[PDB]
């Protein structure tokens, strides 16, 4: 007769808990670049969690930092999908 | 009618819903925070991407912590009855569980609480999506060669 | 040439961040009961994220606490799927 | 060959992999923790469920914080070359980011770090699943009538 007040929320984090989130001053953030690209290509074809999984793979494989500062050089990033959804989500019908 | 399975959210309401994009690039000196160059690229990319998904996009730039809370509160008070979902994108500096306004922090829980199933009845049972582009700490991933 | 060291992890939490996790002394925890039931019914049919979404719905809709203590009475729970996976996962092939 | 798409993990290795189930029911008095009645039901349900998915299940009961760390370390040092994935289920008391051994806490990060892509090479590129049945705080969800 009731549902949790925290149900039906989806948090698409650009990075893993406790981690830095990378951005490119020219192309934008790694995560948003990838998210928009995957939505444009798959929003009329795949369920949302599967689109976000493609985003995870794109960010994880196609990006790596370049810095004159060794501390921030050659770093990687993995986004973090946090789902409290109770149903599959398709942007189309 | 025939067998009915409710495995997917009803996304055929008259409207897909709102897509609120908060883009913070410039921060107050006292915060000691530096600017976020190139964030406008993200804001524009998101606006176009969600426009094509039929979302009513609303872009906001350089909002203080007070303005972010006010905005979220006001949005959660709107009547979303004819909307299928809700989307909020946050572009800013951050820490674990925190997103930064131009003049200070905002706990992500404070923002999302306005949309709880018991506080925003017109969104109860509908997907509420929060897309967060912000640091969640200082750790750096060194990666591993494959 | 590299992937994130945090990539390819999936954390299936029984409850939302900061929340209590419910258990029934006789039937077991709400989450594990539901997870096993959904795996038994869908592991040879659905991708893992979709199975976990069914688990979210089952826990969210079919369970509610009963307690003589008003503080812990009539409470609900929503599990929390945290994915850093880079590909779809099927238990079958 | 024809078009090859790598959208799903390779799960046809000779073995599906290990499924480590840590079931903590009894806690040391000094911890002030009470017992977790009925947790054996979960342990048995999981053992049967993963057995049917062809996982090599290993059940462990009432492990101290030292034993949990030792176990995870040893498991991460095994050769998982012929295994498709790894599964670890934790059944115990907990707090945000913490799982309890019978005599004290264990940071979940300490457990999962043993399996990082750079620390467990035979699992690099393979799905590592952690199923956590434990509290992540004290908050109670009052729910909302639908
Ligand atoms: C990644 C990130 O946003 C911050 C950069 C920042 C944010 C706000 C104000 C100044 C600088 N980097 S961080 O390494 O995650 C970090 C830096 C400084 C503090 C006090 C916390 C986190
Ligand atoms: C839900 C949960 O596991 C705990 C119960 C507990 C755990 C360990 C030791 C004693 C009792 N409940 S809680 O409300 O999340 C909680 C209770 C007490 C502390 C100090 C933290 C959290």
């Amino acid at each position: 007769h009731k549902i949790p007040v925290e149900a039906d929320f989806l948090y698409a984090y650009s990075t893993a808990p406790g981690y830095y989130s990378w951005r490119n001053s020219k192309d934008g953030s790694w995560f948003i670049q990838s998210l928009c690209a995957m939505l444009k290509q798959y929003a009329d074809k795949l369920e949302f969690m599967h689109i976000l999984t493609r985003v995870n793979r794109k960010v994880a494989t196609e990006f790596e930092s370049f810095s004159f500062d060794a501390t921030f050089h050659a770093k990687k990033q993995i986004p973090c999908i946090v789902s409290m959804l109770t149903k599959e989500l398709y942007f189309y019908h | 009618s025939g067998i009915s399975l409710d495995n997917s959210y009803k996304m055929d309401y008259p409207e897909m819903g709102l897509c609120i994009i908060i883009n913070n690039k410039n921060f107050h000196k006292s915060t000691g925070m530096t600017s976020r160059s190139g964030t406008d690229v993200d804001a524009a990319n998101l606006r176009e991407t969600f426009r094509n998904l039929k979302y009513e996009v609303r872009n906001k730039n350089d909002l203080t912590r007070e303005e972010i809370v006010e905005l979220m509160r006001d949005v959660s008070k709107e009547d979303h009855s004819k909307r299928s979902s809700f989307v909020c994108v946050l572009l800013s500096h951050g820490e674990e569980g925190i997103i930064f306004g131009t003049n200070g922090p905002v706990d992500l829980k404070k923002i999302t609480n306005f949309f709880r199933g018991d506080r925003c009845r017109s969104l109860t049972g509908k997907p509420k999506l929060f897309i967060i582009q912000a640091c969640r700490g200082t750790e750096l991933d060194c990666g591993i060669e494959t």
